[PDB]
């Protein structure tokens, strides 16, 4: 499978969550998503196929994860935005007032400013604690996916946000939104990950 | 908010 931004996987045939973002630990090819999607050693499988399998992640506390990916997994430098592409050139975090845009499988491409830096989100596992927001919308099926700046500068992967019955916060207005995302450079050190660019 |  290509491996690209926001689009879906599965784990362990059961829950679905999105790509954040290619990387390499050394030889070994992998993807950062989402903690709260999987615990180690649960099977990731996209379009039906055996892709890899989680490696590490930590949740609640923070919110993070990596997949190693068997060898016939094409990386790639890109995040989808509907059937176009956003190239990733590197992971320099913006600043509060910044757009950004996050794209996964249930909303696709959705983009807003970033509001405010280590807020905690209280999960009923725990709190998770470190995560931006951003008032981007998204919906149940979204954490994991890429947060990425139109530039290509990689910003996090989604965690969490405030769902309405309709299982998205898109149909609140901006204002009224809190989108959560974990900061990918603590995530890059912790696992020494490095992200492929292009 | 909650996970997703």
């Amino acid at each position: 499978a290509n491996i690209v931004g926001g689009i879906e996987y599965s784990i362990n045939n059961a829950s679905l969550c999105s790509v954040g973002f290619s990387v390499t630990r050394g030889a070994t090819k992998g993807f950062v998503t989402a903690g709260h999607c999987g615990t180690v050693n649960a099977t990731a499988r996209i379009g039906g196929a055996v892709v890899g399998t989680f490696a590490a992640r930590v949740f609640p506390g923070n919110d993070r994860a990596w997949v190693s990916l068997t060898s016939a997994q094409t990386l790639l430098p890109r995040v989808a935005n509907g059937s176009s592409f956003v190239t990733v050139r590197g992971s320099t975090e913006a600043a509060v007032g910044a757009a950004v845009c996050r794209s996964g499988r249930t909303t696709g491409y959705q983009c807003g400013t970033i509001t405010a830096k280590n807020v905690t989100a209280n999960y009923a596992e725990g709190a998770v604690r470190g995560l931006t927001q951003g008032n981007a919308c998204a919906g149940r099926g979204d954490s994991g996916g890429s947060w990425i700046t139109s530039a290509g500068q990689a910003q996090g992967v989604m965690s969490g946000a405030n769902v309405q019955s309709n299982g998205n916060n898109c149909g609140i207005p901006a204002s009224q939104r809190s989108s959560l995302f974990e900061r990918l450079q603590p995530i890059l050190s912790q696992y020494g990950l490095s992200l492929v660019t292009g | 908010a909650a996970p997703l």
